[PDB]
DNA sequence: TCATATTATTACGCCAGACAGGG
DNA sequence: CCCTGTCTGGCGTCCTCTCACCTATGA
């Protein structure tokens, strides 16, 4: 089964790139298993906001990775190499990886 | 380099 | 910082590029308790005779705008302070102030 | 049969032979040896460059008379060209000097 | 003792050249004469996925061995079987046998260059991989890692105006 | 522009030099889509892209990154004319001698090398084995070896001994041989000899030995080892009325090779014993020769039915190759052709032309005339005017022909007086009036004749129309001083 | 459909040009 | 060694018009 890891700091451009692999998958093949999300990266950070000094000032920043795991459980002839034509939106890594 | 070429051809060749 | 701070620091990496594969392979030697004690002491001799600079940790994270040697961030690979600057601008992708 | 413009071949750029392909009468090699037998050096020289073979020539040439200037860039024969190729296709090293 | 010789034939009737010299060897009884009669395999097997059952020409492409004499009459007898040319060799009078190292090396290498490929298939970041076994088929793209000791290869095919980076295997792709 | 035009061997630097891609597969298309072969004979990577600045794949539809090469596409990105000019190389894997200084009587190998013709072959053909500076032994360097004479020398001189066959061998004779010594040497052989013969056939071979070293052609560029190929362009494959495609032969020329050269190094792989690899590279220089010059070696290879299939030297040489029958004589616009007639009113400057001929000719000058009254605007409504023939286009013709001479020419044009220049009278008809005083110079009968009309376009052409080739300036035949338009 | 790769007829007429044979 | 039959290659008219006919194989 391909097993599909898209990765990206927007959720809102994630979300239309899952739907447009689920519709890359869904005409060539069959039975594609789902938009499955996964727990969204966090990942935080606080600095100093003075140039010189004042501790208690700071601003505090995060970067939101979110996940979605989409499966394909059938792998056909057509529908495994379509994705190579299939562009998705900008700032979206995604991770395909059969079996 | 013979009919009304030829002063072409003269042309070309005096000009080396 | 200054200018000539950075060109140490680039100087520092540099060394580091090359001289890896061998003072990795001393070390490794050093550490390695199934060998002879003169090769051993031989391996130590050897690590001090390379230079100083060749060492990783030798070189300091410095802001790769400014050169700051303090207030670091790895991600960025920039000090607190232009950091900041970026994320106000929309030059870091995805970083924006967070609360909860 | 009459032809001012129509269609070219595709391996030597020159018109089609034919009626019913809308062609252009060949002009052989005897009235190529007529021709050097005048002095009629323009004549030929359109009549083997512009009006037959070269490209850039024919499309510069149209311009030309449908502006009025009676005027010919000359440049190559394109199937000499490719007289370069077959040569050149060879072990030969056929080239342009200078 | 019977040494080895070779025939060729028109390419592509070679096992049609196999059974008809089996069969002429039983006709006209020179049997004492003729030991084998071997066309090489490498059994490759890619019917399923990927229709193209490993295209390779097995070798030898077009030639039968045969083991063999070297009388006029047998020589006449293995060129009156049909769509057969000729032996191969020197000359025509006396045509040529191989030797015997030779043929034992060839056997050995069909074998390990058949089973299953897997000798030094280190692709490396470089040229061009080709996966065809398995889903992603019918697809190039190049590995930037590498991994020997889990036999697997991290290519990164483009897809859809991207790069999916997944784990092949060796044979699941094509240098 | 330019002067002279300079022929040499080429190099296998020289050859990489012209080439932009190695021709591996022999798989010309799909054939079943549309699409090529990546990276077959007709290639992308290594020539062009099919289409005008598109990456034939999938990439830059507009004009503005001309030159991206993506991986997904494997295609470089310019003009439709780009491959015509290109061409690709193939890595012949076993040396193979070119068939034009092989066998060309004299052959250039064979009065340059002192080896007959005959044995030549031989070796060439994997039939005999040629020596080359064995050391310490009692054999010659041009002397050859046979089966037997190898096998016991093989035993003899197991150890310094060197004797070779093919093209491989005959390179390294070329290779090494060292022109300026035998100059010298043959210099004196013809000095210091008497005999008639002998003095004919050293100075022939002195004279191609000291010419190879007054320029930069080198004894090793003889054997082909960096074979090219001709532009797809120019060995064009267009599919006729229907759903196949009608190939050329220079397809299945380089196509054999190709298979050939792919089986050759698959072999060299796989360490196939020696009469294996002996007959695989003597099917490539088969192969090879029977690309360059067909039927030139024993009888030509043929694809349907029988007919032999036709060579790069057969796009050269003959009635039908490039000179005499695109470079000498050319197919020409601006021409037509119709059946003649007499028509006596005409005075012997000028002739009779048809308006249905007239409107066909003179075109684009009518168009000039049209957009320079102001009649219409863009080309296009010029185009409908003279398709649906109004009323304004005749006085529009019988403007643009008044002082405009055109060529008339019989089809078997023997002499110059076969080109004649006129001026057009327009003709209510379909067929050519031409005065009866000018065909005797024509042998123009009117039992069925037929003639062509040129049109001199430029300016020079039209004064030398008038001024060289009109009828009323040929009146005496150039043969003798007799008149030419004598009553018939 | 997608790679595999070359055999069982003769009947022109000079005219040069190269080649083994022999007095 | 100078004549010599004998063999091999290389020519053989330009222009035009009409029509039909186009590799086999194959698990
Ligand atoms: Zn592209």
């Amino acid at each position: 089964r391909i097993r599909i890891r898209l990765k990206a700091f927007d959720h809102r451009l994630i979300d239309q790139a899952t739907a447009e692999i689920v519709e890359t998958a869904k005409r060539t093949g069959a039975q594609v298993r789902g938009p499955i999300p996964l727990p969204t990266r966090k990942e935080r950070f606080t600095v100093l906001i003075s140039p010189h000094v004042n501790k208690d000032a700071r601003d505090q920043y995060e970067i939101r990775t979110h996940l979605r795991l989409v499966d394909i459980v059938e792998p056909t002839e057509k529908t495994v190499d379509a994705l190579m034509r299939l562009d998705l939106a900008a700032g979206v890594d995604v991770q395909i990886s059969l079996g | 380099p013979a009919g009304t070429g030829y002063a072409y051809h003269q042309d070309r060749m005096r000009r080396r | 910082a200054k200018q000539s701070m950075k060109a140490r620091e680039v100087k520092r990496v540099a060394l580091a590029d090359k001289y890896f594969a061998k003072r990795a392979e001393l070390k490794a030697i050093i550490s390695d308790v199934n060998a002879s004690d003169e090769d051993r002491w031989n391996a130590v001799l050897k690590l001090q005779t390379l230079p100083r600079d060749s060492s990783p940790s030798r070189q300091r994270n410095r802001c790769r705008q400014t050169g700051r040697p303090h207030g670091f961030l790895r991600k960025f690979g920039l000090s607190r302070i232009k950091v900041r600057e970026a994320a106000m601008r929309g030059e870091i992708p995805g970083l924006k102030k967070a609360s909860w | 049969h009459a032809r001012s413009t129509g269609s070219y071949s595709l391996v030597t750029q020159q018109p089609l032979g034919g009626k019913a392909q809308f062609g252009g009468q060949r002009f052989g090699e005897m009235e190529v040896w007529a021709l050097e037998a005048y002095g009629a050096a323009y004549t030929l020289q359109e009549m083997l460059t512009v009006k037959s073979d070269d490209v850039n020539g024919r499309t510069k040439m149209y311009k030309n008379i449908v502006d009025g200037n009676h005027q010919m860039e000359p440049g190559m024969p394109e199937s000499f060209n490719v007289l370069l190729k077959e040569i050149r296709s060879l072990g030969i090293n056929i080239e342009l000097e200078d | 003792k019977k040494r080895w010789y070779v025939v060729q034939a028109f390419s592509g009737f070679e096992g049609r050249v196999a059974t008809s010299l089996r069969e002429h060897i039983k006709l006209h009884n020179m049997e004492d004469l003729f030991g084998e009669v071997m066309v090489p395999t490498e059994e490759v097997v890619e019917i399923r996925g990927g229709q193209r059952r490993k295209s390779e020409r097995k070798f030898f492409p077009g030639y039968v061995l045969v083991q063999m004499v070297m009388n006029d009459a047998s020589w006449h007898l293995v060129r009156s079987v049909p769509r057969v040319m000729g032996f191969i060799g020197g000359t025509s009078d006396r045509p040529a046998p191989i030797s015997d190292k030779e043929v034992d090396a060839i056997m050995n290498r069909l074998q390990q260059v058949g089973d299953k490929p897997r000798p030094k298939t280190l692709f490396e970041p470089g040229e061009m991989v080709r996966v065809n076994d398995g889903p992603f088929a019918d697809f190039n793209g190049v590995v930037e890692e590498v991994d020997y000791e889990k036999s697997r290869l991290k290519v990164s095919v483009s897809i859809f105006g991207r790069a999916t980076p997944v784990e092949l295997d060796f044979s699941q792709v094509e240098k | 522009e330019f002067d002279a035009i300079k022929i040499a061997l080429a190099s296998p630097d020289m050859i990489r030099s012209w080439s932009f891609g190695e021709v591996k597969k022999p798989e010309t298309i799909n054939y079943r889509t549309f699409k090529p072969e990546r990276d077959g004979l007709f290639c992308a990577r290594i020539f062009g892209p099919v289409k005008d600045y598109e990456c034939l794949c999938g990439k830059y539809k507009r004009l503005k990154h001309r030159g991206v090469i993506c991986e997904k596409c494997g295609v470089e990105v310019t003009q439709t004319k780009v491959r015509r000019e290109r061409m690709g190389h193939i890595e012949l894997a076993s040396p193979t001698a070119h068939i034009w200084f092989l066998k060309s009587l004299p052959s250039r190998i064979g009065l340059l090398l002192d080896m007959p013709l005959r044995d030549i072959e031989r070796v060439l053909y994997f039939e005999s084995y040629v020596v080359i500076e064995g050391g310490m032994t009692n054999l010659e360097r041009q002397q050859i070896l046979t089966e037997e004479q190898y096998l016991d020398a093989l035993e003899e001189f197991g150890d310094e001994f060197d004797a070779k066959m093919g093209a491989e061998a005959i390179q390294a004779l070329l290779k090494s041989m060292d022109l300026e010594q035998e100059c010298e040497q043959l210099r004196e052989e013809l000095n210091e000899t008497n005999s008639e013969t002998k003095r004919k056939k050293l100075t022939k071979r002195i004279k191609l030995l000291e010419a190879f070293v007054q320029s930069g052609n080198k004894p090793e560029w003889m054997i082909l080892t960096v074979l090219p190929v001709l532009p797809p362009d120019l060995r064009p494959l267009v599919p006729l009325d229907g759903g196949r495609f009608a190939t050329s032969d220079l397809n299945d020329l380089y196509r054999r090779v190709i298979n050939r050269n792919n089986r050759l190094k698959r072999l060299l792989d796989l360490a196939a014993p020696d009469i294996i690899v002996r007959n695989e590279k003597r099917m490539l220089q088969e192969a090879v020769d029977a690309l360059l010059d067909n039927g030139r070696r024993g009888r030509a290879i043929t694809g349907s039915n029988k007919r032999p299939l036709k060579s790069l030297a057969d796009m050269i040489k003959g009635k039908q190759g490039r000179f005499r029958q695109n470079l000498l004589g050319k197919r020409v616009d601006y021409s037509g052709r119709s059946v003649i007639t007499v028509g006596p009113y005409l005075r012997l400057h000028q002739c009779g032309l048809p308006k249905k001929m007239a409107l066909e000719l003179f075109k684009p000058f009518i168009y000039g005339k049209l957009e320079l009254r102001g009649l219409a605007t863009t080309i296009k409504a010029a185009k409908k005017m003279v398709e649906r023939e109004e009323a304004v286009v005749w006085d529009i013709l019988d403007e643009v022909i008044r002082e405009h001479p055109v060529l008339l020419n019989r089809a078997p044009t023997l002499h110059r007086l076969g080109i004649q220049a006129f001026e057009p009278v327009l003709i209510e008809g379909k067929a050519i009036q031409l005065h009866p005083l000018v065909c005797a110079a024509y042998n123009a009968d009117f039992d069925g004749d037929q003639m062509a009309v040129h049109v001199p376009l430029t300016l020079e052409a039209q004064l030398e129309a008038r001024a060289l080739m009109m009828s009323t300036n040929n009146i005496l035949s150039p043969a003798n001083g007799e008149p030419i338009i004598v009553p018939s």
